[PDB]
Formats: C-alpha cells, structure tokens, sequence
RNA sequence: GAUGUCGGCUCAUCACAUCCUGGGGCUGAAGUAGGUCCCAAGGGUAUGGCUGUUCGCCAUUUAAAGUGGUACGCGAGCUGGGUUUAGAACGUCGUGAGACAGUUCGGUCCCUAUCUGCCGUGGGCGCUGGAGAACUGAGGGGGGCUGCUCCUAGUACGAGAGGACCGGAGUGGACGCAUCACUGGUGUUCGGGUUGUCAUGCCAAUGGCACUGCCCGGUAGCUAAAUGCGGAAGAGAUAAGUGCUGAAAGCAUCUAAGCACGAAACUUGCCCCGAGAUGAGUUCUCCCUGACCCUUUAAGGGUCCUGAAGGAACGUUGAAGACGACGACGUUGAUAGGCCGGGUGUGUAAGCGCAGCGAUGCGUUGAGCUAACCGGUACUAAUGAACCGUGAGGCUUAACCU
RNA sequence: UUCCUUGUCGGGUAAGUUCCGACCUGCACGAAUGGCGUAAUGAUGGCCAGGCUGUCUCCACCCGAGACUCAGUGAAAUUG
RNA sequence: CAGGUGGUCAGGUAGAGAAUACCAAGGCGCUUGAGAGAACUCGGGUGAAGGAACUAGGCAAAAUGGUGCCGUAACUUCGG
RNA sequence: GAGGACCGAACCGACUAAUGUUGAAAAAUUAGCGGAUGACUUGUGGCUGGGGGUGAAAGGCCAAUCAAACCGGGAGAUAG
C-alpha cells in the first residue's frame, strides 16, 4: 500500500552497489565489543539475492579455517557499513546452492569478464 | 484512559540507528469523532461511542443517518464504546487524533483474529498426532479417546473437539509503542496484532503495567 | 539445533572426533540446545592417545550449528557442521588447549571467554 | 483454508483443467459464442482474454508463443487477423457472460460467453 | 450403531420442517418482450435486458 | 439368547493421605542444608537402555519426576507385543490319545451414529407497533508453572569452612495466544534445465505423455523451527499460625464481648462468551397519522385504498465459510475478471547477425516470460423493477398534564 | 531344554530381562523317536553396525479420490 | 460383478528383452452428473535442524539399482 | 555346454503392509515378494466313493460342504 511503502522507502539505502549472484563480494559489518565498534570484514561468493526493498537480502558463503560458513545479510541494515565487489561471476542460476556440496576445485566459478 | 479504533495496514520493520531491527505493525488511526456521550445519569455509566473513517451515503440507513446527524458529524464504517474513567471530559462532536497516545508506552489491541473455518483436534488444541505406521488403522489425526467408562457415562462439557477455529475477538496486551506519527495518522506498535490486513483494530493503553 | 543422538563433530585438540548429544541440560522438557547451550555427550570415536577416550560421559558446549543463529538485525549465521567443545564434567573449563575453525559472539561471556581467546576466528 | 488463492479446480487434476480450457479457447474463438457451465466459463475469460491481448501485437514471437498456449494455427491465425484488429481499441473485458437456465441432466447452472463484438455484420465470414 | 427404538412418525416431521422447498420470490419482467424470465437470466427466447442477445 | 480380557498409544477427569512451588509450628533449628508435623489441590509434575510388560533396575536430567479413583478410565478411538483356538518343536508327565500360568516359532481386531452426551453452526418463534445500531453484565469459561544469574553482601551467622532471610534487577525452560516483518518449509496455477518418445509437413521452435517424467529455483497464501505477547501487581475475606486488650477464674489467658495480622486455595482484578438473564434489561436513532361494511359487538371479521423504515431475494464477491451464517459491493459503482503501470520470481526468449568443420559460443539482451501481490483503470459482469414487511400500536392503576 | 533366574563372569551400550563368549549348580541334555560339528542355501528366529530416511522429536504445506452443497436414483443392520 | 478362462497372431523408436516408456494398425474414455475446495479418511508429492530418539520389532517409508573395467575377506565340502 | 545352477517377464505361487470388512470381490485390489528346464506348469479325456477315497501329512481335500460329503428314507429319532 501507499502508507508502507513511504515508510519503507524513507529507511532504505540510496547507494548499495550492484551484484548478482556468483560475484564474491568484501561485507563490512559493525561489531560492537561495549565501548568499542570496529569494522569486521566477511568476503565470500554471493549465492542467493532476495529482492524485497527493504526486506532485502543477500547470503554470502566462504570457507573459513576449513569450515563452510554461510551469513544471510539484511542489505538495509545499519548494520552492514559497506559492500564492495571483488570480482565478478559467471553463474546460469539465481541461487547456487549446488556450492554446498562442493569444495576446492569442484565450486570454481568462472569470471563474469564484462 | 480511553482508546482509539484504527485499521491494520500490515507489518513492516523499523531499524534503530545502533543496528536492532524491530517488527512492527502499521495502524492507520484517523480521526476517532465523538458520536454520543452516556453518563450515569441517564445510562447508568459513563462511556463515549466514537466513529472512524468515512462512508457512502448511499450505504447509511436512515437510523442510523439520524444517530449521526444528531452528533452533527460525518457517518463512519461503524460505531464503537470506551468506558471513560474518573476524570476524562468529552464532549459530541469532539475528535480524537492519534497524538493521544503521544506519551502511552505500551497499548492493548484487540481485534478479529483470521478465521480458519473447521480445525481439527491437531490445529486446534496442539493434539498429538497418533501413529503414522505400526498398524495404525484410519485414526491417524482423530482426537482418541473422549471419556472414560460407564462411571461418568458422558462427555464433560468444555472438552476439546474440532470446530471453527479463529474469526474471533482477541486481545494482544502490552505492546511496544514504537512511534507515533501524528500528521500521517500512523501509530507503530512492535510485534504482530490479531486479524487480517485492512481489518479494525481496538487499541488502548495497556490495563497492566 | 541439537537433540538426543545428535552427533556432533568436535572444534577443539582433547582427543575425541565424534560426540554425541545424550541430553539437554537447564530445563525439564528442554528440546534442543543452540550455540552457547550446555549438553552432556558421550565420546564415540577419539584418536588413541588423546585426553579423553572413547566411552567417557562429559559435558559439551555447542559452538557451531547448521541451523545457526540469528543476529538482532535479523542476519543468520549458518555453518556446514555442528560443533561442540568438551568441558569439564564438574569444572565446566574447556579440557583441550586449541580451538579448530570459527565460533560466534554468542559465547562471548565470562564463562566461555577462554574459549573466545582461543578461536581462531570470532563470528 | 484458501485465503487469497484463485483458480477453481473444477474436480480435474492440473492437467485436464490445462488441456480443457484449451480446447474451449478454441471453441470460443472459433465460434465466438459457446454455451457451458457457469463456473467454466468464469475461468474461461483468465483464458482466452490473454490470448487476445496478446494477438494485439503480431510478431512471430507472440504468433508462436499463441501457438503454444492453443496448439492449432486455425486457431492462432484467427486470433491475430481478425480478432486482435478488431478489439486494439478496446482495453480489456473482449467477453460477456450470459446466464441462462439449468442442464437438464444434471441441474447445472449454465451460461453463455461470447466475444463483445459479435454483431450484425459477423455473417460475412 | 443403529437406533435402539423406532423414531416416531412425530420426530421424522419435526426433522423434515427444514426441508421445505422455497419457491422463487418473483420473475423478472424484459423491459422489450415483456416476458418473465429468472433474474439476471436471459429469456426462454434469447432476451436480457431489452436485447435479443442470442438469435435462437 | 456375550458386560471384549493385560500393557502401550491418544485423550483425559476427580480425590488429597502434597512430589514441586506457597504459608506456618517444633527441632538434638548457628548459617547453608535438613528432620517432623499443620494449612494448602492454583498450576506444574522427565527423556532414554532392557523387558509384552504394569513394575523394577540402570543411564542422564529436573523446582519436582506425587499417591490413588475413574468397568485394574479410555478397542462402535488406534494397537495386538502378551494372554487366548487350530500348525510345529523342546523339557517334562503318560503304555497311549494327549497334557503342562513351563518354554519356543507362527497365527483375520467388524460396525454408514437413531437417542443421551459433547464440539461447532444455523432455522423458528418469543421478548407486546415495527425497524437499525450501540451497550449494560446476571451468569459462564479461559488463564494461574517455574529455573538460573546479578545487586543487596562475601554482609547477618560462623572457630573456620562456608554462607542467608527480607527486597530489587536481568535472563531462560515448559506451556498458551496471536502473527508472517524477518529466518525458513511448502508452493502439481510462475520461470528454467534435461532423458525417452509422439505430434505440429520438415528445419528451427513448441506441445502431449512418461509419479508434476525427472530435476533446479520460486510469488501469494498457509505455516514453525520463525518473533511478538502472556502468567502478574493490587484489593477483599480467610486456612494453619502469630497477636493486642481482656474477664469468667484477685492471677494467668489470642476469646467468651472487642481489635489486628496471616498463603499459589476462596471472591475480585486480566482475557473471552454472554439479555432465550422468559427475571427476555438499557440507551440512541428511524418509520407508519386512509376509508368502509358486517356481526353474536370484541384484544371481532371483511372490502377498498395504501406498502413506509427496513428486510429478504438476486447478482459481483471476500484474508468469511462444509452448508447456513458473517462482511464488502451492485452504475450516484473499483465488488470480481480483464486491461495499464509497477513489483516479484526465473535468469540473457524467439528471430536475426557473427565466429566455429561441428556440438556450441558471442552480440542484439538482465532479454523474454511472469499465479494468488501493489497502484490505477468502468472494458465485461453486478438491471428498471418485483417480493416481504403496514396504516400510530391492549388493559388496570399511580404520578403528572388537561 | 534352566524352575530358582534379569544365575555368575566377560564383550558390546552413557545405560542391554534380549544378543555373543564362557563357567557347570544339566529343577528336568545326550548319542539313528540320533549326539556334536558343518561350507552353501532360507519371503526362517534372535542381535549388532553402516547407509537411509516424516518411524519419531513435531508436524507443515501441496496434488488427487471421497467427505460437504445442488439435481437424479435410492439401500442396510436395528426397532415393546 | 476391479475375480477366473486354453490356443493363435506379435508393427515403429529406445531397449538384452514378449520388461518398460511413447506410438502404429485397431479399439476405447470404464452408464450418474454439477459445484465447493472444511475437519477427517484414502492414494500421492515435498520438507528446516536432528537421524531409529519411533516401535513388541526399522512395521512402513526412504535408500540401493545399469554396462564396462579395476578390485574383493573369514571360511570352505575347493564348486563356492 | 552340465545343472531339482544364477538374474529376470509370461506362467505358477502367496511372504509383508495398506485398503476393503452391509466389499468391486462369500478371500480381492495396490505396492513390494518366492519359483521360473523342473520333485515345473497347463489343456482335453479318464480312474479312485463316504468309515471309503486321496493325502511330499495340515485331520488337509473329496462341488463356497469334512474328526466321517451330499440327497432321499427309518423319522413326528430321542431331548429328566
């Protein structure tokens, strides 16, 4: 409706970057330790998008000290202080949940070479 | 203190500036106008009846056109009472915008929740579901026994059945105030409040703490 | 996410590799256990010259979970595999001396602030 | 429960109802008045109205994708020659539904539908 | 389960003063043939409204 | 001329001889923690291993894992492991047929609900002219659990060890209600990939069938694992208990006169239903202000004229729904469909061009398509009517006006 | 085949009245109404493990056939 | 009347095949329909996290599944 | 190129589960299951007769009938 919609649209972000699944993209997240707020950095592939204006999102996975980590962003959020693409993906899909059940060389993407 | 009767819009999200997203639902509160005034005198007990929103000439019958002619204000979707406490003056015709609840920090809403239609014992009462396997034959969702032997020889009144499930009134209490909007008609209130989109809801002050 | 029989893998170097959850402990009823819940496990496979052995009934701490948790801006943090760290059955201290791959801030509390130094990457 | 939902099942699996309404798209357009159940034909029109929006534009891209939707180019060809020319001023609502009586087999409310310019002249062809 | 006593004949009617049929309020009058017709129904002879909509 | 018999499952309900939580007295009660008794039934009161098991033992929890009644509650609700038929075997007994609460393997669980009851939901009439609303609340139901941490305070207490009452704050478990913003599930009505085959003349492109052919995603809706909220405070009267004053009985004495405290029980407070509450309530508003005849002359019958408020019906329908019901709307119209725009999802259509021997790739191109969503739009369908409902509303008395 | 009996000890399990190994105290084994072994075989009995899963924690949604409403036809057991 | 009933005939594509899928020749849509889209029952599909905690018992379901090649244990009556 | 050999359709069978239980059916359906060159299966005809037959043995089967078939008769058996 016209009365949510201007509610939402006055709490969005006016500057998130462009990307689409399959780019692996470096998130900058607050992280609040009590008196203290640092930048926390998380790079990792971009497998799913939802596109929801505000409720927007995006879930990112990378492969830490071994273990497969995947974290869902609200794109919104104060949280998420920036987003920056580090190199660009050419995948067919939308979601790459194939990339759970790969590792190494299996989940390799190929250059989006734009 | 008396309340105001608004509309649900939908939900939506607020996020605070330290990085907490809060569920919150949007009431439309237009202008509650007074409509008729009742005293102890001549009811027995003191309570204003306030209409919201706007309607079509053409759908209000001439009783209740005469009810709103005498208040001398424009006829709403419908009619609503609040008892008044000791203290609180109000007079016909007077409207009641949505910066009542400006210093309130936490309302009761009541509504009309979703109806379901006919739910079983499973939906309705959080029954257990018998065996799905092991020789379990056609009773896999029915509700099991509902009494003892011949002692009783009868079902006790109140026992847990299907039936129709929802379509009802009910109350969330104490609720978060999140922000009064008093130039759009806007109260966000955290958290999720009974009934559909677009249906009326009964918002007041919170009778607990 | 863990329940009775889950088995679960183990992030820290006290000898065991596969542990599984034998009860939710703080509650009558408790159903699961999330990361930061306390467990009691049992030690089904360890390596042959570790702390532990298999056989031993000890408490656990979950650090990692598929399910994940969930941030107060609504994020998730999911993980490939669910994790614990062994703990004294009585002391409630970390038996091993290292921490294998990441945990998250839900552990950040004086109890389990040894287990935070430790990691290698706090989430 | 059924809230927002749309579409009646009509007592037919998925595809029965798909190969159903495509053979009485066919008819109607053929035709241009059919006479069926009430409840057939108030799905007929999330139908067949689509198909004549769509004839509104003749390329060989929408010529196909009709084709795909009908499967019989008497059909296709009808539709992008005579009937998208025929309504491409008209935006929406191309049929009328006309109730009439009951079945006498079966007690079924009938109905007629029709195209909205079926008139005095459609006796040339 | 079946009944242990025969149902009178007063309670088989006081079971059936529901199943009265309710006959149709009134037709309706075409404003061109003056012919009744259910309303909202065309005619026996193709009428609605005041126009011969079908031509049979 | 049949009352299905153990245990389990599902669903319970009551008792109190109380397992936990609450209130107390005594203690061989320092504190912590107990012991015992009194009051108290509001709520709560494990998951597994073994066994047909009830039970029990064991493992690990919990504030606690209460004891009983209810055809050892519950098979026209489920199960069929046990017991309880016919087969077979062992040990044992018997010359033998056979037998054994000895054992062992196998072994058909029917019923479309008339009545009572119960859960829902309507129709009729009533409530005294009719109608539309808003209420009052007699009465009824729901709800009532509790952990841990912190502060008070390492204080009181104690040789030390240890370690509080009372009071306050936070955060959980279990349970309940609501909701779909988020995280997800589903999404045979959306998009795509692909195997076999058949067809559309053929290529190309599509469609059918193969569990939706198999799959990958996924809108709305529904929904939990998702996230909001709840249990109270307070008040009244009390239980056990503690008292004040105080005689009978110069004293003493909580009691006899009188007075004060006192618990999750009781009555309220919170939520829901609720005037068929026939004791049928209240308030506001709206509508109807014609004749005439007959007769046994009355709460009488009849004819003509009149038909209101409103209702119902019909139609378009709904996050309402088994059907009724309930809600919205019916051209003075956004009720539904379509249409337009957007969004969302899918992921770069087809055609053409180019590269390649070719499979294919690249460009046009984030293209094309897009359900239930959002915002618009009278294009289609919601019709002039007709129908029901009347014409001032009994008697008595009392206070008021005439 | 053992009543006492869930004998005792060992193995397996966090926990095993079942299972496997042993002991011999064989209530009441025993040598063609055969004894003890035995590869292969078994819609045979018991037990364990991997895989797998709506079997379950705890159910949710969906697709169909009924149930429900309308029209036509039209039963039954039972019954002072 | 979803049962039973001997023999003969044996197209195409894929396939080891008379299996199976889709078709030819040929033959049919099964003698009540129409709506609706509740509980519940039946037959199916999918499922977060867990993975036998279910249960008398993994009952049922899920899973495995083809061809070629590599490789293959105890034990054995020398064949497995 | 042997086999009461192996896998697996027809065919024969009937291990499990669900459904059905006034059924579609006085024993079936659906999904799985066993045998499938043999102690195999099947057609047509024949033979064995009731204290008798036949029985790879269940008191099984002998026309939906079996610890002594069916039909008629003794017969209105007898019934504390």
């Amino acid at each position: 409706s016209n009365i949510i919609k201007q509610l939402e649209q006055e709490q969005m972000k006016q500057d998130v970057p462009s990307f689409r699944p399959g780019d692996t993209v470096e998130v900058k997240v607050w992280v609040v330790e009590g008196s203290k707020k640092r930048l926390q950095a998380f790079e990792g592939v971009v497998i799913a998008i939802r596109n929801r204006g505000l409720h927007s999102a995006f879930t990112v996975r990378k492969i830490s000290n071994g273990e497969g980590v995947e974290r869902v962003f609200q794109t919104h959020s104060p949280v998420v202080d920036s987003i920056s693409v580090k190199r660009r993906g050419a995948v067919r899909k939308a979601k790459l949940y194939y990339l759970r059940e790969r590792t190494g060389k299996a989940a390799r993407i190929k250059e989006r070479l734009n | 203190m008396i309340g105001l009767v608004g509309k649900k819009v939908g939900m939506t999200r607020i996020f605070t500036e330290d990085g907490v997203s809060i569920p919150v639902t949007v009431i439309e509160v237009e202008a509650n106008r007074v409509t008729q005034v009742k005293d102890l005198a001549n009811d027995g007990y003191r309570a204003i009846q306030v209409t919201t929103g706007a309607k079509k000439a053409n759908r209000v019958t001439k009783p209740e056109a005469g009810h709103f002619a005498k208040a001398g204000v424009e006829a709403g979707r419908g009619l609503w009472e609040f008892r008044l406490a000791e203290g609180e003056e109000f007079t016909v015709g007077q409207s009641i915008s949505v910066e009542l609840f400006a210093d309130v920090k936490k309302v009761d809403v009541t509504g009309t929740s979703k109806g379901k239609g006919f739910a079983g014992t499973v939906k309705r009462w959080n029954f257990r579901t018998q065996d799905a396997t092991h020789g379990n034959s056609l009773s896999h969702r029915v509700p099991g026994s509902i009494g003892q032997n011949q002692t009783p020889g009868k079902v006790f009144k109140g026992k847990k059945m299907a039936g129709q499930m929802g379509n009802e009134r009910v109350t969330v209490q104490s609720l978060d105030v999140v922000r009064v909007d008093a130039e759009r008609n806007l109260l966000l209130v955290k958290g999720a409040v009974p009934g559909a989109t677009g249906s009326d809801l009964i918002v007041k002050p919170a009778v607990k703490a | 996410m863990i329940q009775e029989q889950t088995m679960l893998n183990v992030a820290d170097n006290s000898g065991a590799r596969r542990v599984m959850c034998i009860k939710v402990l703080g509650g009558s009823h408790r159903r699961y256990a999330g990361v930061g819940d306390i467990i009691k496990i049992t030690i089904k496979e360890a390596i042959p010259r570790g702390k532990v052995k298999k056989g031993d009934v000890l408490k656990a701490v979950v650090v990692r979970t598929k399910k994940g948790v969930r941030r107060p801006d609504g994020s998730v943090i999911r993980f490939d595999g669910n994790a614990c760290v062994l703990l004294n059955n009585n002391s409630e201290q970390p038996i091993g001396t290292r921490i294998f791959g990441p945990v998250t801030r839900e552990l950040r509390s004086e109890k389990f602030m040894k287990i935070i130094s430790l990691a290698p990457e706090v989430l | 429960m059924r809230h927002r939902k749309s579409g009646r099942q009509l007592n037919r699996n998925s595809s029965h109802r798909q190969a159903m309404f495509r053979n009485m798209a066919g008819s109607l357009v053929r035709h241009e008045i059919i006479k069926t159940t009430l409840p057939k034909a108030k799905e007929l029109r999330r139908v067949v109205e689509p198909l004549i929006t769509l004839a509104k534009t003749d390329s060989v891209a929408n010529r196909r994708l009709a084709f795909a939707r009908t499967r019989d180019n008497e059909i296709v060809a009808k539709l992008f020659n005579e009937l998208g020319p025929r309504f491409a001023s008209r935006a929406g609502g191309y049929t009328r539904i006309l109730k009439c009586g009951f079945r006498a087999g079966d007690n079924a409310p009938m109905a007629y539908i029709e195209l909205v310019d079926r008139s005095e002249k459609a006796e040339a062809a | 389960a079946v009944q242990q006593n025969k149902p009178t004949r007063s309670k088989r009617g006081m079971r059936r003063s529901h199943d009265a049929l309710t006959a149709v309020t009134s037709l309706s009058v075409d404003k061109t043939s003056g012919e009744k017709h259910l309303r909202h129904h065309i005619t026996a002879d193709g009428y609605y409204r005041g126009r011969k909509v079908i031509a049979k």
